[PDB]
């Protein structure tokens, strides 16, 4: 049969936003202007500052979502091929880096505004784009002998949340997706919330986990590193304190979280 | 920061008329008792001359260029309040005052920021967007003796602004020429990053 | 099932890239709005199949062959969009449960879906397709339930349940017995709201492949279409039509237990989605065209010019050309507020020796009228000129079909005597009226008359009475506002220049064809339309007193003075010259008539009364 | 593309769009009218042996070429939803000798693209047909209406090559 | 009337009631459209919106004003005077390829004209100067001229001490020449002049100069100085001698270089070009002497390389200083900018010079077509220009570059004019200013060792200076350490060609007077280098090098332009 046979920060952003989203992970490189710096952090300021204000107001993530998603095309665009978005996107989100670091109480409302704003935006993917971004991440899967040992616990477990969650009221539905639905285990601490809702199922130490679950994982480890990565840039604050023009813009930002 | 707060401390443009000689200060498409913006362009009330774009924006870059080389004059004052020496000295040290017994720190009688200032002041008065907003530090007060008589309508503002869109983009565009040669403006981020050099 | 979710998502995207359909929702939502608080527009959106294409080739494929698959998540998805956008507050009882989405309809490049009703085959079933034909038969319109709502008594709740039918969704369900419920699930009797149900409109058509197709003199092939909402009565029989929309199968087959050995084969049809007409008479003008048609009306002799561009390939006959013109115009229609009604069409006719260009000349009108139908004096009886009985159901004549348009009749002196007189009502009433063995009626017939006949001696005879020569009553002649006489002459000179002119003529080749191959200034016709009928409807010319002032005298002296005039002088001659003046003024673009028009349309009465100028 | 050839000596005598952008004394014959000028903005329909050269010489040149016909947004838009099914016959008899002097007058990057794939997916079932040799005439026939000028030729040296094959192995 | 019946022959007799007649005159009278013009677009407004009753009501008329708008709004977004070695030299015939048609690549006589600098150190951001960084780079400089004349004069590092402590014993000192108060009023004396030392050397503290002792000096400000003597009060440092500072070395290069030069050359003489602006009256902005000056630079006189000082376009010329510009009928389309007055004016001018004479530019910082208007500067853009890459070469300012094997050390700043001397005794005062000038510069090793930099002023109002970025002053030092062959630095002063310690200065003078008047410009000829002739000097050492020595082979004539 027949056959034949700076740039670098562009493929950087190009690079990192493949996924859709990011876990902000590499340090920026070239130049932006100290109006775009200003403009961009209260641009991400003004989402998060609605993002606390609708969970003080203990509204539901779809009432969120319907209240976030319109803002992204005026302040921080999403699902976007544009470079000038993508550098948006990420400057902003390592200036309140800078401005959020300076206390616990201020990294504490940081963490909890950005992660939830990571799973809204995670709730925007395909799951093919999921499937992407967690392998990209380099995020144990029980064998098929293993799940046929426990597949009467592990269908009692989620059997109730395969009709409430995915809407599969039919029990035949149910036992057909069980059959082609995979579990990941791993030490109960890891998923402590999942089990005080007994939402999984526990075994000498380890939880049973469906594919379709486990979400929260992926946004704790997201809402871990990012404390950690504050934590080091409040340790390295003294270096930013040899620009004077960046300090009032975080006082700036800072003062509406106090 | 208004345009008015931010530029409170900056020069303003005066034009010189091609034809009669006489200055007058340029605040934009506003209201003015020496110039009159219209769909031809820049016109003289004195005289009716007709300014062409080059006219317009020599002189804007000749003022652009003569707060540059003031800047670069390297005028020094001591804010020591009692001694405020002005002096072009620089000592090895920089900011040691060179009056002998002064602990005043030495600075730049016409500051970067100053400079900067100024250059942005230039810009916006060639913007359109501000131009159409009225957000434009104002040339004159209500109380002013040279306050017009005769207001352009909001619409009308937006009528000429629309009209003069090139040679508004021209002059712009001198200024801008400077702005980005201006060290002032950009943060880079690969030198900022050194605690992931660490 | 998972499937449906990411469909709607894909589309979402779609309408988020391609923005002009946005506004288009948020233009008829804002207009609809706007009236209400006082028509009222559809909630059906047109998408280009092209802009699909470049955007995701898996999503267009899969519309265009996928149908049942793709269209329904498609609509929710705009139905989405549509209620995101902001909306009127407190709505009443029945808007808050409507069961009312947007719908979907579509245009460009069907490719190898594009097709008539003799090919259409087996192999298309369940595709998307576009037909092409004539529609033949149109069923009435009915209503249809869908939803219904109910008031339980004792517990204050309000229910409701939803039906299905085989032609309502693209997707197959358990079909409904149509029953309503009168008793709760705990024992509580109900009460049916209607007002808050919802029902829709139904209608069956049948199209059929065009004549010009027909093979061999073989029967034709026809297949039906199913319509509802907003595209019921678009159409009526005889229409040129192209419908868009799924063609799908229905029914048992026989296999649900029958006699036929199940030799007989399963029903099918097309689900309307979209329809468009198809021009086998309207223009609408752009910008442009206002500007040239404004411009042009400001010189000197608009009305020559526009007057010697009627058939330029005949000679002569000026004046004949100027009287069609003006008629094309016509005056002005009047109501009185006593419910009297005064006449606004102008009516000619024109009679001659043979061979004198008058079946020739009367054969351009049909051409550049935008309502026109032709007729034989001697083919057509006075009940198939006006109208007839049947079964009681009356059908309609020539006359009653131009309506609002010019009826054309050639051989005018054929016709007998007991034809001729069903046309004195039509030509001054503008109705038709019948009273026969169970009918009482009346129709309305508004249209201008033109007419051509050939005078009693073969010839005109100059030495014999006009009376003698035109053999009609004086009460018919009455009825024409112009009747012209014209005749040939044997000259040299016109002899020489009538021939070279056909000779010249006939040297004729179009365009993008070589030599012998097979098949002032002068505006074009497909200008001249445009100039008509932006005339018609954009002005209504007032009279004036300085008008009347010459109609007055013009007339009185007209009527008095003792000539050899060719026509009876009667009441319709004043308005004759309303008529005329009215019209001139409409050439002109004027809001008003002026001394000017009336002088044109007396001087152009008198040529074809008196003969002579 | 050689000078003795008779399809490109024909091709060459299709008529395009123009435009004048000068007065010119004498020059009404392209009018057909010889006695008269020609004057600014005329608009006429001129072979492209003569188009080719008045576009060019000079500065603004004699002529401007206005977007003809044949390279309509319908007929890119025809070609990009199925290619096998189009009647190119019907829209020009010498399109892919046209198109390609059209290319490299104004130098089309995306033009360029189509008639790639176009004729890359008419190449196909043109093979089909070449391939089907009989032991069938309405079907191959049907499709064989549709060929250019060009694309006979190679539709006619296949299959030619194929039959005699065949027929030297069964002999 | 005329309003009311115009509006009424166009519009309908319903127009006469007189709010609507005002309306419409208000629009017509708003746009300067006709009152016909208002009824077409009114018809074009009654198109399109269902409306048959488009009735001429306040309400519609106002959504016609909006109407007008949105169209207006849309068609807008649509739509020979003196010589240096005449008696030795003669002049060369220069590029026998110029005026040659032939398209073939120029084999054999290319001279080459190579940059002796990085480019990327002058694309620096102007416009901040922070004045610590202006500081280190003032301490710098005493401190390696500390470094300088303690090597060459073999002196311990214990021999320099603290001029301002209180010393019984002579000392060695070294510092910057400031005046003895920081307001001084534009007049320096001997007796006005103190000595600043760096931080390592005396804490930058000042002490007065008594130059009592001393009979000869020449002293400038900002000039670094080496002092032998001793502060015996603590009031003033007793000046007993001053140590001349040594001059830098010369460029050398080795004998397969320089017959390579000569092979290039075919032995024939190189012939340079010195322009320096204003190429243009101060009344009018006609190039007509540089037209005939390019014709003759092509026909007869053929040089190998043309270098072209700025400014092009000075932005205090008079006219563009008063903003009386005017027009150019020569062109379809006004220029809108001085940058597109350059490309009208220049470019078509310039692109005429031959393809076989090199051309180097270089930028002044009053030049309006450079935006880096600090000195040092940046190179102009070639591109922005238009000016063939074949040909022409942008060098920053200062610049230092190599044509053949002659080193060229151009400066268009004036530093002639605005270096001004204190000078005592007979001996230095009887010695041509500009000669102790020059000294000054090699012996500073800086094009622009003055500091503060000079002002001009008018009555007071600043005009212009030398604008100095102090934190890139390194930048201006002599590039390698030595002194250029041939050191090129314009001023406004009277013309001249010397040679001063075996480099050859010239300043060309302007290319055109501010009357009109000619004014001239410089003709380099310089004979090839020849191993056998004797005027290359051989230095010895491990691989043989010869001194150019270009001042003993180098004619030049300042010639009226
Ligand atoms: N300028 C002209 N004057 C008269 N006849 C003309 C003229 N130009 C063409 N004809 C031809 O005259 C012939 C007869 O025209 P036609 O309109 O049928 O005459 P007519 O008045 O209807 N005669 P008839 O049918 O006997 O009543 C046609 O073949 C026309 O083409
Ligand atoms: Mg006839």
């Amino acid at each position: 049969m027949f056959r034949q046979s700076s740039e670098e920060e562009k493929k950087l952003y190009a690079r990192l936003y493949e996924s859709k989203l990011s876990f902000y992970d590499l340090p920026p490189q070239g130049e932006i202007t100290l109006e775009q710096f200003e403009i961009w952090a209260i641009d991400r300021l003004k989402i998060l500052l609605e993002i606390e204000s609708c969970l003080s107001r203990n509204k539901s993530i779809k009432e969120i979502e319907t209240i976030i998603k319109p803002q992204f095309q005026k302040l921080l665009p999403f699902n976007t091929e544009s470079l000038e978005d993508r550098k948006k996107d990420y400057y902003s989100h390592f200036i309140l880096r800078l401005c959020f670091c300076r206390s616990k109480e201020l990294r504490e409302k940081f963490v909890r505004a950005e992660t939830f704003l990571f799973k809204i935006r995670f709730n925007m993917l395909t799951s093919t784009d999921q499937t992407k971004f967690v392998q990209s991440l380099d995020l144990q899967f029980i064998s098929n002998e293993e799940k046929a040992e426990l597949s009467h616990q592990l269908y009692q477990t989620v059997s109730a949340s395969l009709q409430f969650q995915l809407n599969l009221n039919e029990e035949h539905q149910r036992k057909q997706y069980f059959q082609q639905e995979k579990f990941i285990k791993l030490p109960f601490e890891n998923v402590i919330e999942l089990v005080g809702n007994r939402l999984v199922f526990l075994k000498d130490g380890y939880a049973y986990l469906p594919q379709f679950q486990q979400l929260n994982l992926l946004s704790n480890e997201f809402a871990s590193k990012l404390n950690q990565e504050l934590i080091k840039t409040y340790q390295y604050l003294p270096r930013l304190n040899e620009d004077d023009r960046l300090l009032p813009i975080l006082n700036h930002l800072s003062s509406g979280y106090t | 920061i208004t345009d008015v707060e931010r530029f409170k401390d900056t020069v303003t443009l005066e034009l010189s008329c091609p034809s009669c000689d006489k200055r007058f200060p340029f605040g934009g498409i506003v209201s003015s008792n020496y110039y009159r913006v219209s769909y031809n362009g820049l016109q003289c009330k004195h005289c009716e001359q007709l300014f062409t774009p080059l006219q317009l924006t020599s002189q804007i870059e000749h003022s652009i260029r003569a707060h540059i080389s003031l800047y670069y004059a390297g005028w020094l004052q001591c804010d020591d309040s009692t001694c405020g020496i002005v002096t072009r000295q620089v000592s090895v040290f920089g900011k040691r005052c060179l009056n002998d017994g002064c602990t005043g720190v030495m600075r730049y009688k016409y500051s970067d920021k100053q400079l900067y200032n100024q250059l942005l002041y230039f810009d916006s008065l060639f913007d359109c967007e501000k131009n159409k907003k009225q957000e434009l530090k104002p040339i004159y007060l209500p109380d002013d003796l040279d306050y017009p008589k005769e207001q352009l309508t909001e619409s009308s503002i937006k009528a000429l602004t629309e009209q003069n869109r090139e040679l508004m983009e021209t002059g712009r565009s001198v200024v801008q020429k400077y702005l980005n040669d201006c060290g002032r403006r950009y943060v880079d981020m690969t030198s900022i990053f050194d605690f992931m050099l660490n | 099932d998972a499937v449906f979710g990411d469909r709607v998502r894909r589309f979402q995207e779609f309408l988020d890239t391609f923005t002009s359909y946005r506004d288009s929702v948020r233009s008829i939502q804002v207009y609809n709005s706007n009236n209400a608080a006082n028509n009222i527009l559809p909630h059906r959106i047109i998408i280009s199949l092209d802009d699909l294409r470049e955007f995701d080739r898996s999503f267009w494929s899969g519309i265009l062959v996928e149908p049942a698959y793709f269209i329904p998540p498609a609509e929710k998805a705009l139905t989405d969009l549509a209620d995101s956008m902001d909306d009127v507050p407190h709505p009443n009882a029945s808007a808050v449960s409507s069961r009312h989405p947007w719908k979907l309809s579509f245009k460009g490049s069907f490719g190898a879906h594009a097709l008539s009703p003799r090919t259409l085959t087996a192999q298309h079933l369940n595709k998307l397709v576009s037909v092409e034909g004539i529609v033949t038969k149109t069923s009435l319109v009915r209503p249809k339930l869908i939803r219904s709502v109910h008031y339980a008594a004792k517990t204050g709740r309000f229910h409701y349940r939803d039906y299905t039918d085989a032609t309502t969704t693209l997707t197959t369900r358990i079909p409904t017995p149509a029953i309503y419920p009168t008793e709760d699930t705990e024992g509580n009797k109900l009460t049916t709201e209607y007002g808050y149900s919802t029902f829709i409109d139904h209608q069956r058509i049948t199209v059929q492949e065009m004549p010009e197709m027909a093979p061999a003199g073989q029967l034709p092939r026809s297949i039906d279409v199913i319509l509802d909402d907003d595209l019921v009565d678009k159409t009526k029989p005889g229409d040129r039509v192209n419908v868009v929309g799924v063609f799908k199968s229905l029914g048992a087959g026989g296999m649900n237990q029958s006699n036929s050995n199940t030799l007989i084969g399963f029903k099918t049809l097309i689900l309307g989605n979209t329809v468009y007409p198809l021009h086998a008479a309207r223009q609408m003008l752009t910008d442009f065209d206002i500007r040239n048609i404004n411009k042009l009306s400001k010189k000197k002799d608009i009305f020559d010019i526009l007057s010697q561009s009627l058939a330029p390939s005949i000679y002569g006959h000026d004046h004949i050309k100027k009287a069609i013109l003006l008629m094309l115009m016509g005056g002005v229609e009047k109501n009185l507020e006593n419910g009297s009604h005064l006449r606004g069409d102008i009516n000619i006719l024109m009679v001659g020796d043979p061979s004198t260009a008058k079946s020739q000349l009367l054969r351009f009108v049909l051409n550049t009228a935008s309502l026109a139908i032709a007729t034989t004096g001697r083919g057509s009886s006075g009940v198939g000129l006006t109208a007839a009985v049947t079964t009681r159901r009356l059908e309609a004549g020539a006359m009653v079909l131009a309506d609002r348009g010019v009826v054309c009749i050639d051989e005018f002196d054929k016709m007998t005597d007991v034809d001729r007189v069903a046309i004195h009502e039509v030509m001054e009433q503008q109705t038709v009226t019948i009273a026969k063995a169970g009918i009482h009626t009346t129709l309305n017939a508004r249209c201008s008359v033109i007419a051509a006949a050939n005078p009693v001696f073969g010839q005109y005879d100059v030495n014999r009475d006009p009376h003698q020569n035109i053999a009609l009553p004086d009460s018919l002649l009455s009825r024409f506002d112009l009747l012209f006489v014209v005749t040939d002459d044997i000259n040299e000179i016109r002899d020489r220049s009538i021939s070279e002119h056909v000779l010249r003529t006939h040297r004729y080749l179009p365009p993008g064809y070589l030599e012998g191959e097979p098949v002032p200034k002068l505006v074009t016709i497909p200008f001249l339309r445009k100039y008509v009928q932006y005339a018609k409807e954009r002005v209504i010319p007032q009279l004036t007193q300085e008008a009347i002032n010459v109609i007055v005298k013009n007339y009185t002296d007209l009527r008095n003075d003792d000539n050899t005039k060719k026509s009876p002088i009667t009441a319709r001659t004043l308005e004759t010259l309303i008529r005329l003046a009215t019209a001139h003024a409409k050439v002109r673009l004027s809001k008003t008539v002026n001394k000017v028009d009336a002088k044109v349309a007396a001087n152009l009465l008198r040529f074809a009364l008196l003969g002579e100028d | 593309m050689g000078y003795y050839d008779i399809d490109d000596v024909l091709a060459d005598g299709t008529e395009f769009p123009c435009k004048f952008q000068y007065d010119i004394p004498g020059l009404g014959y392209l009018e057909n009218n010889p006695g008269r000028p020609i004057t600014k903005n005329t608009k006429l329909s001129l072979p492209l042996w003569l188009a080719r050269i008045l576009a060019i010489v000079g500065p603004v040149p004699f002529v401007e070429l206005l977007p003809p016909d044949m390279f309509s947004t319908k007929v890119m838009n025809a070609i990009k939803t199925d290619p096998v099914a189009l009647d190119l016959h019907s829209i020009n008899s010498h399109f892919f000798s046209l198109a390609i002097k059209w290319i490299m007058l104004f130098s089309e990057k995306e033009l360029a693209n189509v008639v790639s794939e176009l004729l890359l997916q008419r190449a196909q079932e043109l093979n089909h047909h070449a391939s089907s040799l009989s032991i069938t005439n309405i079907a191959t026939s049907t499709f064989l209406l549709k060929l250019e000028e060009m694309e006979k030729e190679i539709y006619k040296k296949s299959h030619e090559s194929y039959k005699d094959t065949k027929r030297w192995m069964f002999k | 009337m005329s309003g009311s019946i115009d509006v009424i022959t166009h519009f309908g007799p319903d127009a006469d009631k007189p709010e609507i007649i005002t309306a419409l005159e208000n629009l017509t009278k708003l746009h300067a459209l006709s009152v016909e013009d208002l009824y077409i677009k009114w018809e074009q407004f009654s198109n399109q919106r269902r409306q048959t009753h488009t009735d001429l009501t306040s309400k519609n008329i106002d959504e016609f004003k909006q109407f007008l708008q949105l169209q207006m709004e849309k068609r807008a977004n649509q739509i020979i005077l003196d010589s240096l070695n005449p008696e030795n030299i003669e002049i060369s015939s220069g590029n026998p390829n110029v005026g040659l048609l032939s398209t073939e690549e120029p084999s054999y006589n290319q001279v080459k004209v190579e940059p002796f600098y990085d480019a990327k150190k002058y694309k620096f951001r102007t416009m901040r100067q922070n004045l610590q960084e202006a500081s280190d780079v003032l301490d710098d400089q005493i401190e390696s001229f500390t470094k300088i004349i303690q090597n060459h004069y073999k002196l311990s590092p214990n021999d320099f001490a603290d001029p301002t402590i209180q010393s019984q014993s002579e000392i060695y000192a070294v510092g910057r020449i400031v005046p003895d108060s920081p307001t001084y009023d534009k007049f320096l004396n001997p007796e006005s002049l103190s000595l600043e030392t760096s931080r390592m050397g005396g804490v930058g503290r000042r002490v007065r100069l008594d130059l009592s002792q001393v009979n000869e000096l020449s002293f400038f400000l900002g000039q670094i100085v080496a002092f032998k003597g001793k502060n015996a009060n603590g009031d003033y440092f007793t000046v007993n001698s001053i140590l001349p500072l040594p001059y830098p070395n010369s460029p050398v290069s080795t004998s397969q270089e320089l017959q390579e030069f000569q092979a290039n050359l075919e032995g024939s003489s190189l012939k340079v070009i010195v322009t320096c602006g204003p190429y243009f009256a101060n009344d009018n902005f006609s190039l007509e002497l540089l037209q005939e000056f390019i014709d003759s630079i092509n026909n007869e006189v053929k040089p190998h390389v043309l270098i072209m000082f700025g400014p092009f376009i000075d932005i205090t010329h008079p006219l563009i200083a008063s903003g009386k510009l005017p027009n150019f009928p020569q062109f379809k389309t006004q220029p809108k900018t001085l940058d597109e007055l350059f490309l009208k004016l220049f470019t078509p001018i310039l692109k005429t010079i031959s393809p076989h004479i090199q051309t180097v530019l270089i930028p002044s910082t009053k030049d309006a077509i450079s935006n880096h208007a600090a000195y040092p500067q940046a190179s102009l853009i070639r591109k922005a220009l238009q000016l063939p890459k074949r040909n022409f070469k942008c060098m920053a300012n200062p610049s230092s570059f190599q044509i053949n094997e002659i080193y060229f050390g151009c400066s268009n700043v004036d530093t002639f004019k605005d270096l001004k001397e204190v000078i005592k005794g007979g001996t230095t005062s009887s010695r041509y200013r500009l000669d102790r000038v020059s000294e000054h510069i090699l012996q500073q090793r800086r094009y622009y060792p003055i500091f503060p930099g000079s002002i001009r002023t008018r009555i007071y109002e600043h005009i212009s200076g030398a604008d100095l970025d102090v934190s890139y002053l390194g930048l201006t030092e002599f590039v390698g350490g030595f002194s250029p062959d041939i050191m090129i630095i314009p001023s406004e002063l009277q013309h001249f060609a010397r040679v001063v310690q075996n480099v050859v200065v010239i300043n060309p003078g302007r290319f055109i007077r501010a009357t009109g008047n000619r004014g001239s410009y410089a003709q380099i000829t310089v004979q090839c280098p020849d191993l056998e002739d004797g005027k290359l000097t051989l230095v010895e050492g491990e691989e043989p090098v010869y001194l150019h020595n270009v001042w003993k082979r180098a004619r030049v004539d300042l010639i009226a332009s």
